């Protein structure tokens, strides 16, 4: 499988490693994959870079 | 966020839907979105349209 | 520029061509782009397979 | 709805305004979903990342 | 490097394995990347979905 | 047709030159679509960004 995850930059490494660790766990329990087969990538970006609800966002502040 | 997942087809449609809200509740677990904020794309895919570590009929390149 | 839009299956052809139609013209008095070097996919999904602001379908 | 564009680093935030504006309109106008169901994303990078009609580009100078 | 290849839907199954080792291959020899670290998806589409340089089908 | 390849910052002009030429030839030839027709982007981030085999890569040494 393979997983992509578009979001503002200023996210820690902490975080990132959490957020794959809970995809790759859900992926695998409803694929049957292992977490080696499981490839994902984040795509960061400013925060004017991004639209939700009908707006453009602020950066993101830790 | 925006995630999409992309998958073998074989999914039931409901295993399909409780995939997203694990997507869901995954990213707000890790990162403190906001449900609100999430956005999730299931994509579905012949394997054979798939290639992971190099890998085709199961072997690598 | 590239733009990939992911909607709901359901529209006609002719619909899909003037959505493209539409994105280029759109991106070109936004940003100045050529038309000749706008990209467009369009991109048709199940309504079970997509959620919008965490919503589950249904 | 979810919208993408890949484009080169340099445009200003009013233009990324514009487009915004523009795209979540067609986009709504066609899918009849309301622009805050429309999630849109600009993913930005270096010249040499693009290649349009078989060449690389050069980096977006902000005119020109 | 995970790589996305959209193109139109018409290819046989064999031909589409065949591009997709060709794109490793590609990757492989250009950028160094070891095969087992390369990710390849296809993704087909009918052509009214799809325009190039401005261009409607 | 449009072709993007996501991996890490660090290649070189000449690799992503290498990597274009290469991608558009294939593309090609399984399409019949000329060159000119082939769209490519390159989506470059932080090693921390990648899980490839399970494991969150570092930053690219080259």
């Amino acid at each position: 499988p393979m997983i992509s995850c578009d979001m503002r930059y200023g996210r820690t490494d902490e975080q990132k490693r959490a957020l794959s660790a809970g995809l790759l766990r859900v992926i695998s329990e409803a694929t049957g994959e292992p977490r080696e087969n499981i490839f994902f990538v984040i795509r960061e970006g400013s925060g004017i870079n991004f639209v939700e609800h009908g707006e453009h966002l602020p950066d993101y502040v830790p | 966020p925006f995630i999409e997942c992309h998958i073998a087809t074989g999914l039931s449609v409901a295993r399909k839907q409780q995939l997203i809200r694990d997507v869901i509740d995954v990213t707000n677990k890790s990162i403190g979105s906001d449900p609100k904020i999430i956005n999730v794309l299931l994509v579905e895919h012949a394997e054979a349209n798939m290639s992971i570590s190099g890998r085709i009929h199961g072997e690598a390149a």
